[PDB]
């Protein structure tokens, strides 16, 4: 649903 | 690539190339 | 990563991308050595993948990384692709040595194969050739001696430069290069000055006019390039349009005006009815003020016809003509009929003359004929004294009455509309129709008034003659101007459009001679801005289309 | 409507 | 660099490590002139100069190996080199090399 | 008449009196900066607004907080001239007073435990020069105003160009000054959706659930209710008369038609209507209905009622049923259908949806969702709908209250939605995005305020972070603020912004137009590629606000505009124009400023409208415009009139004579090219003018204008000293006004800026009088070019196309000769090998090139220098360099070897010849000053001492003159006073107390004078002698100024004011030029063919009027030459000034004999005539003027060929035209390169004349060469001229050896490309 690794990390 | 274009004055030159590749 | 002035360094974004990749790779190895939770290793691998994709193609995978200047870093894919990429900026197009650029003026004394080149510009362009000739003829022992000799600008340096460019063709180009006629080979002639002198007859090929235009010059070096310039690229060879086959060196503007004025016909001129032995006697009579250029005379003309099979038949006979027509026949090459010159000569007539000369005589004769034509046209346009003035914009007396009639019947139809007989759209349409009709009738009346005059012949009877008005002559000769331009100068500007496409009900009823008030000028600007913007966008659209077609 | 038409013809664009 | 974004700083950076073509032509002319000047000298003597200064060879040699050719004594090599220069500053055969300074 | 005007009165051909004079041209800049920089108590504008928006700030826990008290601006370190000399920004310190207040944790919150007052430095604020410019890094810069869209809500549509069918989709868009953007659009299925900063669409209902709106409340807001009842076991319907205007109708007394007008039967009025059951079947419910016994929901809101539902509500006992209203024309089910397609059922389900669409791929939590929606629109920190935005929103949605609010609320969103549905329904219209009432002007003050607020926030984050730590006993307010972020923001805006542009300084007109320019580009604006036809177009609201003519011709067409002559900005940033009120049928002189919105309702007449003596309209039906459409309207219906005929055009367009006779295309060119004119040696007035030149000259600031009236005490080419009048003296003032004139100062475009006195010592001057003329100014009038004799005829093809044939006489008298001042800099830096030195010991350079150098190695002042000459001698240390064996042998033969340092010295550029007029040396503090540095240092001290002493002498003379007048009020003898020596007056001994006290007072005053002069001198000496702050690593800088006299030559571009440009083709000899019967030759021969096709007929009228004016000039010249009587001079002047029925009443009888003689002396070279735009001179006036000057009425003379002596067959138009020399010179446009520098990466020739680069052989040139078939030429251009290094070296060698053959190789660009493709993990290779 997202492509930014930061959001997946959180 | 800086070579002669196969048109006009250079045309015959390129022809010679396919005279060499055929042989 | 190179230094600039003041100790500052300039670097490429690839350095930053590579540093990011290396840092993340080393951190991944460190995290794999110091046993870490799987979440941290997974995050590090995500960062490594993101860094590698950003290095290969920034912005494709997601948010593009930006540098310290808050602009996206440009990657290998960006450095190989795009308008500013390597293919189009450095491979299909390049900056070249032995090149120059200068403003272009007009050389009316030049031939079709000659171009005026500044001495300093040629000295800079042909520097190695000057060095070679100074070494060969012994004026310089070494190359540094030749360098200082050229830098000090001795006279023998100028003689060496003269002998270098004696038969060295040079390529002239003007941007944009829409077709292959935009670059042509000329023989240089050194001129004291700073601007390149261009032959007028090639301007139409370059789409060049002398309002501040600049042209580039290139020097072929090898013998093959010089012979290609002399055989294929020489301006004398390319005088036919490759798109249609019609000549491209046709005269325009002052040449056409001069040839038109010299070939016009006047009633009851000085020397009318005289008998002349030939064109030489016509010229002698003109120079002695015996007969005018437009005097109707009888001239003995010897005329040679070259048929399709090559038969050369010469006939001498008496022809009714004018003095100017005979003096123009003086320069026509043998092999053409006199009927091509025994008429008033507009742009179309001169184009027909050049076409016939090419079709029946060849190339060299065509070039010589064109040069002589443009010389004669310039000379007799200067001798004519044609001037534009405020009294040449004659406004017909019928315009005011016709505007009054249109306004009165506009009032009548508006009153009828207030009675409910017809709707608003019908009223709009018919008001537009009446204003278009009024504009057409005013233009016709102005053209009739401007196109003729009354003279007195030898018998004393009033006779009807074509007008010698300056603006009428300019429009009829085809040099510059049309019927519409004259209509806006001396008649009615007409109906202009609201910038969405709709036509305003009231038109502009004033020409440029009387002047416009605020709203008329505002409506004019409405369309002027649209025209300028349309040209600006259409140029780019045409360029993209021609790139695709190429 | 002249140059867009030429571009459409040479691009073999499908009419609406 | 500029109102129009097409231009960039990178395209206004020179290459300072390049050799000017006039300098290369001067080097070639100097080689030719040196060869012409040395061709008017005796075989042994021109060889001494050439293989002392490293002309047309990979390396340079000092006096010892130049002596080891025929006459191992160093002082004769020095004296013959001095004779080389003494004849090489004769106006009859030194005008061409003067222009390269 | 003022004295400067009285010296030379221009004849006015206008016929319409002017009621409102043109205001100050540079108000748009000065007013904006005054708003930014001045302290306003209400705190709505400028620095106070930013401080109050940012301060006070609070620690997160709440121990203490910082408060703002006041601000002030300090004294500048340097003045404008000093800032330009050293290269620093002219600015003032910002000193702000703040209170750090610490509360008490133990005490209740809000208890003041300690306070701390302190002043803090907040950075340097750049200052605006009195002429509206900034001095940034020593450069004059102008900040261009921006045209953007006002904050608020705009309603638009796709115009039916998106869906397959027409189906014109409607959208509403709210944009704040700062914050998020909100869009409410329609879909092809007629359901309204929402976007928050342009992301994926969501149903609309969410945006209301979040506001706490239940479904029933939503249908109450967006729908009208119709009620039904069970009355007497019958269906009963609440009749409303307007609704009814296919079934049987009840009320048997007044039955209407049955299943087959309305007003007639509704006149009586009844309330009981019975309807069939089917009338409810196809209609939707409106209120949730519950049964007490069942405890369940029988029917829900937004559910279609069925027969089974009728049965359920019949048995449930409910009798009253309220339902929605739905039509197909006036009302719509859009909201109900949108609720149907909604998936959210409660507020929380709404905020989770907003969170998912805000932050996709994130786990949604309640607190985060609530915080996000609060911060999106309802938070003051992140959302600010400004005062202008709030006004626009209130006007759009018809809201009267909440004027101070800047954050959205429920009423705002529901009103926007209501207006969108109304506009769909048919009531309401979309907004014109290009309307000038929807576009706002944002000037320098607003932008500086925004950037300063950004800096304040960036500081403020750190301040709040620090305050939360808690250890605050030993801290001070100045220890909390870092001025570097705020300074970085302000210098960012003032030095790197697109709208902070390099000044245009060719002429005063260029400066004025630059200061009055509006750009739609820049931050928050447009983009050239994203701008369409509509934005570039001329709107009907541009009348009186934006010039329809003046705009750049190119990619920026329509995106950069110029302010109109009388245009102004209101308090909200919207352009307004003045109009004259029409009251009771009379046209009054009272002026009201109207904006675009207010202008629509009123109908406005024109300045061309005829007027009667009583002040009313003459024609019964007048030409006017209303709502943007022009037409004919009755006299009594007219409300307003235009104030002037030049109201719609800009200043540059207002300077074009006979503009009404020129096509707009050529008027655009003329206006643009009047700004490229270069000042000449001698400034000449335009003979044919418009009367505007004085305003431009005065308001540009290039001239020296008298601050106070009086008599000129002293005149010199560098100083004007004026003795102020007695009535205009401040008490206790010196009485002297000193004007120091700028002499030969380089402009931004390398053009001379010079001021020449136009006064004489002893003559009286008044306030506003011009004392000195700046560049392109003649006696207070703008003088951009020269008056040239023009003949319209072709001349042997030398005027072919737009070419111009110029006589040699024009070159001889230097009518078009210009002075160009150019700056050359030599920077001695510090390197790794050592420090570079500025010395005359230049290796391998003889004393021939050192003649112009001094001992220190710097060229003398006044030295004639040519190309290649050394100006500053510098030697750079160099390392060991390997020598080739041949070079070693060469050094062995001849032992000369001196290569310790290399010659890197400043040299005159090639093809540049001039004189050295100024040399400035900047030395770092801590570096020894060379002899030249101390020479200039002492010269500067000598100059400063002399000038300070001069001002002291004049001020003391004036003050002692005033004191002498005060003493002469009583009257004594000054011979006795002069008997005692002046210093000995201080040595007098007085015994009486009255005299002794005065003696002590005089001694004290003398001491104070000495002290103040000493302090001034010390300040100036410290400023001069201090070191310079240079770039790191830089040791010395030497700047040399070169003055070049550029003369006219072929290739130079000359143009008039009517868009007629050309390039000089030949400098003809005088004998060859055409001449008239009196032997006077023409100066310039122009091609007539250019006139008919381009429709610029104003130039012919200018030619005729110039001929008439010059003829009157020769008449005055003769009448002076024969020493004729003054009475007939007066009679002739009065006859000339009375020609035509003009508005000008010049009485020569009231002029003195000296004034008449001076006026005649100024009129010898021609009579200046004014032809205002759209109020110009008719043909009859021109013919009358020609008849007065004894010239043909046709304006055509008989010319004779100089070469042959034969008269031309037809008369030729001969006259005078004002011609300009544009800054497009062939000197700066020639370029040639054989071999030079190369690029670092591509190994290709550089680009540009500055880099000595080569021309580009682009794609189309290659196409042309391929079409020709020149394969070898193309290969030459590709390989051996651009990037084949070995090939190009061998090609140069072969040319030197005279071989002319090439060995082509591989271009380096191809190898680079191969390396790049390899670097992408792709194997690209070559095969044999
Ligand atoms: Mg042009």
């Amino acid at each position: 649903r997202t492509t930014d690794p930061v959001r997946m990390y959180m | 690539v800086g070579r002669l274009i196969p048109a006009g004055t250079g045309f015959a030159y390129h022809q010679d190339r396919q005279a060499k590749r055929a042989q | 990563l190179v230094p600039l002035d003041g100790g500052r360094f300039a670097t490429s974004d690839l350095n930053d991308l590579y540093r990011r990749v290396i840092n993340r790779n080393n951190r991944l190895k460190r995290l794999l050595e110091l046993a870490a939770p799987d979440i941290i290793v997974r995050n590090e691998k995500r960062m490594l993948q993101e860094s590698v994709d950003a290095l290969l193609d920034n912005g494709r995978r997601g948010r593009a990384i930006t540098g310290s200047n808050k602009r996206p870093l440009k990657s290998l894919a960006d450095m190989i692709k795009g308008k500013q990429g390597r293919f189009r900026q450095n491979l299909l197009g390049k900056r070249v040595d032995y090149s120059g650029r200068s403003v272009i003026t007009v050389g009316p004394y030049l031939r079709l194969h000659q171009c005026g080149l500044p001495k300093k510009m040629a000295l800079e362009l042909f520097k190695p050739f000057i060095y070679s000739k100074l070494e060969t003829r012994g004026l310089a022992t070494t190359i540094k001696a030749a360098k200082k000799m050229v830098e000090r600008e001795e006279a023998v340096v100028w003689d060496i430069l003269d002998e270098v460019i004696r038969e060295h063709p040079v390529l002239l180009n003007r941007a944009p290069t829409l077709h292959r006629l935009g670059i042509q080979a000329f023989e240089p002639v050194l001129i004291e000055g700073k601007a390149i002198q261009l032959h007028p007859l090639v301007c139409a090929a370059y789409n060049a006019d002398f309002d501040g235009d600049q042209m580039a010059v290139h020097v072929p070096l090898t013998l093959e390039a010089q012979l290609e310039a002399r055989t294929l690229m020489m301006s004398t060879n390319n005088i036919l349009s490759p798109a249609s086959g019609d000549p491209i060196i046709v005269p325009s503007q002052d040449v056409v005006l001069g040839l038109y004025y010299m070939t016009r016909e006047k009633i009851n001129a000085k020397g009318e009815g005289m008998y002349l032995t030939g064109p030489a006697e016509a010229e002698k009579a003109y120079r002695t003020k015996t007969a005018e250029l437009h005097a109707r005379v009888k001239v003995r003309i010897t005329e040679t016809i070259k048929h399709e099979n090559g038969k050369l038949t010469t006939e001498t006979k008496m022809i009714d003509t004018t003095v100017g027509r005979a003096m123009l026949w003086q320069i026509v090459p043998k092999g053409l009929p006199y009927s091509l010159v025994n008429q008033k000569l507009g742009k179309k007539q001169i184009s027909n003359l050049l076409n016939e000369a090419y079709r029946k005589l060849g190339l060299k004769d065509t070039v010589i004929f064109a040069d002589q034509i443009m010389y004669t046209g310039f000379a007799y346009a200067a001798l004519s004294g044609v001037s534009v003035g405020i009294d040449d914009m004659v406004v017909p007396a019928a315009k005011y009455t016709e505007i009054a009639e249109a306004e009165e019947e506009v009032r009548e139809i508006q009153e009828q509309f207030q009675s409910g007989l017809v709707t608003a759209g019908e009223r709009y349409n018919k008001v537009i129709d009446i204003w278009a009709s009024t504009n057409d009738r005013v233009a016709k009346a102005m053209m009739e008034n401007l196109s003729s005059e009354q003279v007195i012949n030898r018998q004393g009877e009033q006779e009807k003659q074509e007008s010698f008005n300056s603006i009428y002559m300019m429009a009829d000769s085809g040099a510059r101007g049309s019927a519409a331009q004259i209509r806006q100068l001396a008649g009615m500007r007409g109906l202009m459009a609201r910038p969405d496409g709709s036509i305003i009900e009231t038109p502009i009823t004033a020409n440029f001679k009387e002047g416009l008030n605020v709203l008329q000028y505002f409506i004019s600007t409405h369309g002027a801005r649209k025209g300028l913007a349309d040209t600006a966008l259409k140029t780019a659209n045409s360029g993209y289309l021609t790139r695709r077609l190429v | 409507g002249g140059l867009p038409r030429v571009a459409d013809l040479f691009e073999a664009r499908k009419p609406k | 660099i500029g109102d129009d974004e097409d231009s960039h700083l990178g395209d206004f950076i020179e290459d300072t490590t390049l050799e000017l073509p006039l300098d290369s032509a001067t080097a070639t002319s100097l080689k030719a002139a040196t060869r012409d000047v040395l061709a008017g000298l005796t075989p042994r003597e021109a060889k001494v100069l050439r293989m002392r200064f490293g002309i047309d060879m990979n390396t340079d040699h000092t006096l010892e190996e130049v002596g080891k050719q025929f006459d191992v004594t160093r002082e004769r090599i020095r004296q013959i080199e001095a004779k080389a220069l003494r004849k090489l500053r004769h106006p009859s055969r030194s005008e061409v090399l003067r222009s390269f300074l | 008449y003022s004295y400067t005007e009285k010296k030379r009165i221009r004849k006015d051909f206008g016929t319409r009196p002017q009621v409102l004079d043109i205001p100050y041209l540079l108000s748009i800049q000065l007013d904006s900066f005054e708003k930014f920089i001045e302290q306003d108590p209400e705190g709505q504008y400028g620095l106070e607004a930013a401080f109050r928006s940012v301060f006070p700030i609070q620690s997160y826990n709440g121990n203490s907080e910082l408060q703002y008290v006041s601000y002030r601006l300090g004294e500048p370190v340097f003045d404008v001239k000093e800032c330009q000399i050293r290269g620093v920004t002219y600015s003032k310190p910002l000193r702000v007073k703040l209170r750090l207040v610490i509360f008490d944790k133990d005490a209740p919150a809000g208890t003041v435990k300690d306070i701390k007052e302190q002043e803090v430095y907040m950075g340097e604020i750049p200052l605006m020069t009195e002429n509206g410019t900034f001095v940034i890094n020593g450069t004059e810069r102008v900040i261009v105003s921006q045209l953007h869209r006002s904050p608020g809500v705009f309603f638009d549509s796709d115009k039916g160009k998106t869906h397959s069918s027409g189906k014109v989709l409607y959208n509403a868009r709210i944009i704040p000054y700062r914050g998020s953007w909100l869009d409410f659009e329609f879909d092809p299925k007629d359901n309204l959706y929402v976007r928050i900063d342009r992301r994926r669409k969501l149903p609309a209902s969410i945006i209301l659930r979040v506001l706490g709106k239940t479904s029933a409340e939503i249908l109450d807001i967006f729908f009208e209710k119709v009620n039904f009842e069970v009355k007497d076991q019958t269906l009963m319907m609440e009749l409303v008369p307007e609704r009814l205007r296919t079934f049987d109708i009840e009320a048997d007394g007044k039955v209407y038609v049955e299943k087959g007008h309305i007003r007639q039967l509704e006149k009586d009025g009844v309330n009981f209507i019975e309807v069939p059951v089917e009338y409810i079947v196809g209609k939707v419910s409106a209120k949730d209905y519950v049964n007490e016994a069942t405890g369940e929901l029988i029917i829900t809101a937004n559910q279609e009622i069925s027969l089974e539902a009728l049965a359920n509500l019949s048995q449930a006992g409910y009798k009253k049923l309220e339902v929605l209203f739905t039509n197909d024309l006036d009302h719509g089910p859009f909201m109900s259908e949108t609720l149907r397609v909604d998936s959210t059922t409660d507020r929380i389900s709404a905020l989770v949806e907003i969170y998912r669409m805000m932050r996709p791929g994130e786990p949604p939590t309640k607190e985060a969702a609530e915080s996000l929606f609060e911060s999106l629109f309802f938070s003051a920190e992140r959302y600010d709908l400004s005062t202008v935005g709030r006004m626009k929103f209130n006007s759009s949605i018809g809201r009267e209250d909440a004027e101070e609010q800047g954050t959205l609320d429920e009423v705002d969103i529901i009103e926007v939605m209501k207006k969108l549905i109304s506009i769909r329904n048919g009531k309401g219209e979309v907004d014109d995005i290009d309307h000038l009432g929807n576009r706002r002007i944002r000037s320098v003050g607003e932008m500086a305020e925004n950037q300063f607020r950004v800096g304040l926030v960036r500081v403020e984050r750190a301040v709040k972070e620090r305050l939360s730590l808690g250890d605050l006993d030993n801290v001070m307010p100045q220890d909390l603020i870092n001025a570097k972020p705020i300074s970085a923001a302000v210098k960012e805006f003032f030095g790197s912004s697109q709208l902070s542009q390099f000044m245009d300084q060719n002429n005063p007109l260029s400066e004025v137009t630059h200061k009055r320019r509006i750009s739609a580009l820049g931050p928050g604006g447009l983009t050239r590629e994203r701008a369409g036809f509509e934005v570039r177009d001329v709107h009907v609201t541009h009348y009186g606000r934006l010039c329809p003519i003046e705009t750049p011709e190119g990619p920026n067409i329509g995106l950069i505009n110029s302010l109109s002559a009388f245009a102004r900005c209101n308090e909200y940033g919207f352009l307004e124009t003045p109009y004259r009120r029409v009251v009771n049928g009379v046209v009054t002189d009272e002026v009201d400023y109207l904006s675009a919105i207010e202008e629509g309702q009123f109908v406005i007449a024109q300045a061309n409208a005829k007027l009667t003596e009583e002040g009313g309209f003459a024609d019964e039906l007048v030409t006017a415009r209303q709502k943007g459409e022009s037409g004919l309207h009755p006299r009594e219906h007219v409300d307003y009139m235009d104030v002037a005929t030049n109201q719609v055009v800009s200043i540059a367009a207002s300077l074009i004579p006979f503009l009404e006779h020129d096509d707009a295309n050529r008027a655009l060119m003329g206006a643009n090219m009047q700004r490229q004119a270069v000042p000449t040696l001698r400034s000449e007035k335009p003979l044919v003018g418009t009367g505007i030149e004085r305003n431009v000259a005065v308001d540009s600031g290039v001239t020296a204008v008298a601050k106070r009236g009086g008599v000129i005490q002293s005149v010199d080419a560098s100083r004007i000293v004026v003795k102020v009048n007695e009535e205009e003296l401040i008490p206790g003032e010196a009485g002297i006004d000193i004007y120091n004139l700028t002499k030969y100062t380089r402009s931004n475009q390398n053009t001379c800026i010079n001021q020449r006195p136009c006064v004489m010592p002893g003559e009286p001057v008044a306030r506003g009088d011009v004392l000195a003329d700046g560049p392109s100014t003649d006696l207070g009038e703008l003088a951009l070019g020269q008056n040239m004799r023009i003949a319209f005829m072709p001349w042997n093809g030398y005027n072919f196309e737009d070419s111009i044939l110029v006589s040699e006489r024009v070159v001889q008298d230097d009518r078009f000769t210009t002075i160009h001042i150019q700056e050359l800099s030599c920077v001695a830096r510090d390197t790794k090998l050592g420090a570079e030195e500025i010395t005359a010991d230049i290796p391998n350079v003889g004393e021939a090139a050192l003649s112009k150098l001094d001992e220190s190695g710097i060229v003398y002042i006044g030295a004639e220098v040519k190309g290649g000459d050394i100006l500053v001698g510098k030697v750079t240390p160099k390392g060991e360099t390997q020598l080739t064996p041949e070079e070693k042998l060469l050094r062995a033969i001849f032992g000369e070897k001196a290569s310790d340092v290399k010659d890197t010295s400043l040299r005159v550029p090639n093809s540049v010849a001039g004189t050295v007029i100024d040399v400035q040396v900047f030395t770092r503090d801590g570096v020894e000053k060379d002899k030249r540095a101390l020479e200039i240092e002492q010269m500067q001290l000598k100059e400063a001492k002399k000038d300070l002493t001069e001002e002291f002498q004049i001020l003391e003379g004036g003050l002692l003159a005033r004191v002498r007048s005060v003493l002469l009020a009583g009257g004594y003898t000054e011979a006795k006073l002069s008997s005692i020596e002046r210093k000995k007056w201080l040595e007098q001994t007085l015994e009486n107390e009255e005299l002794q006290n005065q003696l002590e007072q005089l001694a004290e005053q003398y001491d104070e004078l000495k002290a103040d002069f000493d302090k001034k001198f010390e300040a100036k000496r410290r400023k001069i002698t201090q070191g310079d702050d240079l770039a790191p690593g830089v040791l010395k800088i030497v700047k040399v100024y070169l003055a070049v006299k550029r003369r006219i030559q072929p290739g130079d571009k000359m143009a008039g004011r009517h868009g007629n440009k050309g390039v000089i083709s030949k400098i003809n000899p005088v004998e060859d030029m055409p001449y008239d019967e009196n032997g006077q030759p023409v100066d310039i021969v122009l091609n007539p063919l250019g006139v008919p096709s381009r429709m610029n007929i104003g130039q012919i009228l200018e030619v005729h009027l110039g001929l008439a004016a010059k003829g009157i000039g020769d008449k005055i010249n003769q009448m002076i030459k024969e020493q004729q009587e003054l009475a007939k001079l007066r009679e002739f002047l009065q006859k000339v000034y009375d020609l035509g029925d003009t508005r000008q009443r010049v009485d020569i009888s009231e002029l003195s004999d000296e004034d008449v003689r001076t006026l005649a002396h100024n009129l010898r070279a021609g009579l200046p005539v004014a032809t205002p735009v759209f109020d110009g001179a008719p043909e009859s006036s021109i013919k009358a003027m020609l008849e007065l000057a004894d010239l043909p009425a046709s304006g055509q003379l008989t010319l004779f060929d100089g070469r042959t002596g034969d008269a031309f067959e037809r008369p030729v138009t001969v006259g005078y035209m004002y011609m300009l020399k544009l800054n497009h010179l062939v000197d700066d446009k020639m370029h040639a390169r054989s071999t030079g520098s190369y690029s670092l990466v591509t190994q290709q020739p550089l680009g540009g004349k500055a880099q000595f680069g080569g021309q580009r052989f682009g794609e189309m040139e290659v196409w042309a060469l391929e079409a020709y078939g020149a394969a070898y030429t193309l290969q030459e251009m590709l390989t051996v001229k651009s990037d084949d290094v070995n090939g190009r070296t061998k090609m140069y060698k072969n040319i030197v050896d005279g071989n002319h053959a090439m060995e082509p190789g591989m271009p380096e660009s191809f190898n680079v490309l191969l390396k790049e493709i390899r670097s992408l993990g792709i194997n690209i290779e070559l095969e044999d």
